[PDB]
């Protein structure tokens, strides 16, 4: 079986053409391939498939390192889109794709970046979920003796966003775990530490649900810009510098989808005889 | 021909201006497939025969862009008629990639399929009856480079 190793800003995928190949997986096999010492090594497996609607171009499916399916908007979408082009499955720069829970158009730009429609930011606390009296632009959270000012939004997953003076000095490693499992987040939260540089540029670090801090959290970048915007801090096109590199977020406010443009890298091609 | 029990057959993938392919329904059924007909006692010969006869198109209106150099599928156990001799167990197939050169109002479903429709390129690989799936994989894989050129 042929596969490709890819990553978006360090989020790494084993990518399999299940269009031109007959490929089978089990949860156990996926756990065995994800293992970084004993297998291929990856965070997620992306399986590229023929479409099941005559008007789309592909379907794709994602499994995590535990062998279970992940259904998260834009997850793996930039690696998917460059893959189908790099391997000759398509010529299009506008690629229509279905996923576990949706349907979306990916635009591959001339500089090899991919523009993803991330949907509309949802600020209502009950959708996050987030325990609160009602929606507010800013919230006070009590973290032991510390007082925290934050914004909260759902990108389909939950985010708590905290404006900081300097991401380098932010207490990601100490306050992230506190907030990540706070009682007011019944399903936990991704904790973003946003430093505003200009209205068009932020630096960001994210302590992610379950996983802590990594080089890059795409949905947390979207949540940070969405919060920064509706607190009047940011312009409608914002450059987001994460530890692992740069994303660009574009949102025109409530009533409009938010877009994320970022890179995807092909590392190597593999062959494994399952 | 007609063998090993395989029966020679031609298949037609009719491409598009935009890179779509013709998806046809089989008469009085809800199953869909590419045109495919028998080979009488050349490859190109039966394709144009099955092309004009089942789709209503002549050498005029199409142009062949590529072909395969014998793809087999076995039928499912239960569909083999062992009481008909010689025994046929499946098909050997040569496939042609065509390009519609004139227009959709010229596709005449009869003559003698039923309904037809344009469809994105890889859709037929997962849509055809199970036992034809692997043949569909290889033909669509092979033709992919040729079609994109447009």
């Amino acid at each position: 079986m042929q596969f490709s190793k890819m990553h978006g800003l360090g989020n790494d995928f084993m990518v399999v053409d299940a269009v031109t190949q007959n490929v089978f997986f089990s949860p156990e096999l996926i756990r065995r391939l994800a293992d970084r010492h004993l297998g291929v090594g990856f965070d997620q497996l992306l399986v590229v498939e023929p479409p099941y609607d005559p008007e789309l171009d592909f379907h794709y499916r994602i499994f995590n390192a535990d062998g279970s399916e992940v259904a998260q908007c834009g997850n793996g979408a930039r690696c998917f889109a460059r893959f189908v082009r790099l391997k000759g499955l398509t010529n299009k720069r506008d690629i229509r794709v279905s996923t576990a829970n949706g349907r979306m158009v990916l635009t591959v730009t001339d500089d090899d970046l991919v523009r993803v429609n991330m949907g509309e930011p949802n600020f209502e606390p009950s959708a996050v979920p987030f325990r609160a009296n009602k929606a507010e632009k800013t919230y006070i959270m009590r973290a032991a003796e510390q007082t925290i000012l934050c914004g909260v939004v759902s990108m389909g997953n939950p985010h708590c966003v905290i404006q900081v003076d300097d991401v380098d000095t932010a207490a990601v490693e100490t306050l992230g775990p506190v907030l990540e499992s706070h009682e007011r987040f019944p399903e936990r939260a991704n904790i973003g530490f946003m430093q505003v540089v200009k209205r068009e540029h932020i630096r960001l670090r994210v302590y992610e649900r379950g996983a802590g801090e990594t080089q890059a959290c795409g949905s947390g970048a979207c949540a940070a810009v969405a919060v920064g915007i509706q607190q009047g801090l940011l312009a409608e096109e914002v450059r987001v510098e994460l530890p692992g590199g740069r994303l660009d977020i574009a949102w025109k406010g409530p009533g409009h989808p938010l877009y994320m443009t970022g890179p995807a890298v092909h590392v190597y091609d593999g062959f494994i005889h399952l | 021909m007609i063998d090993d029990g395989y029966r020679p057959n031609v298949g037609i993938v009719i491409s598009n201006r935009q890179g779509q392919v013709m998806w046809a329904r089989r008469f009085g059924q809800h199953s869909w497939q590419f045109p495919q007909g028998g080979i009488n006692p050349s490859a190109e010969q039966a394709m144009y025969r099955e092309l004009f006869e089942e789709v209503g198109l002549s050498r005029k209106d199409v142009r062949i862009l590529a072909s395969t150099r014998w793809l087999r599928y076995k039928l499912p156990k239960r569909l083999v008629r062992w009481d008909t001799k010689p025994v046929c167990i499946g098909q050997k197939q040569k496939w042609f990639l065509l390009q519609l050169v004139s227009g959709d109002a010229e596709i005449n479903m009869q003559t003698s399929f039923d309904g037809w429709r344009w469809v994105s390129y890889w859709y037929p690989v997962r849509q055809v009856v199970s036992f034809k799936r692997d043949v569909y994989r290889r033909v669509m894989k092979e033709f992919a480079s040729v079609v994109m050129s447009l």
